């Protein structure tokens, strides 16, 4: 069901929050802090905007949540190096959250 | 150190 899906959906950010290289994802980025973000990056997203839209109910499947995710990850390996800390820490994102999805077909 | 763009970018 939509509310099964979603439910698990809730549960992989919460576990996605729960790793130590979830850092830089946890809230918007501030282009006061981090320069040239709002120029290179046209559609910003992560985790605490989407943690909000879960509990207004703004995801109707998970196809809509695995969206955002894409593109935490996109906009990560985007702008940072790949050697970068904050690199890095997308790519660990990217392959647990694939780990977890794949429940879906288990 | 901090976060910030590829350079190439």
């Amino acid at each position: 069901s939509m509310h099964s899906d979603l439910t698990f959906c809730e549960i992989i950010l919460m576990e996605m929050e729960s790793h130590d290289a979830a850092w830089p994802f946890l809230e918007p980025v501030n282009p006061r802090l981090v320069s040239g973000y709002r120029r290179i990056i046209k559609n910003p997203m992560d985790f605490s905007t989407m943690r909000e839209r879960l509990l207004r109910g703004g995801y109707t499947s998970s196809e809509e949540f695995a969206a955002d995710a894409l593109l935490v990850f996109d906009n990560c390996q985007t702008f940072n190096e790949d050697d970068s800390e904050v690199g890095k820490a997308g790519h660990i994102m990217r392959r647990f959250f694939e780990s977890r999805w794949e429940e879906f077909y288990q | 150190g901090a976060k910030r763009h590829r350079k190439v970018l």
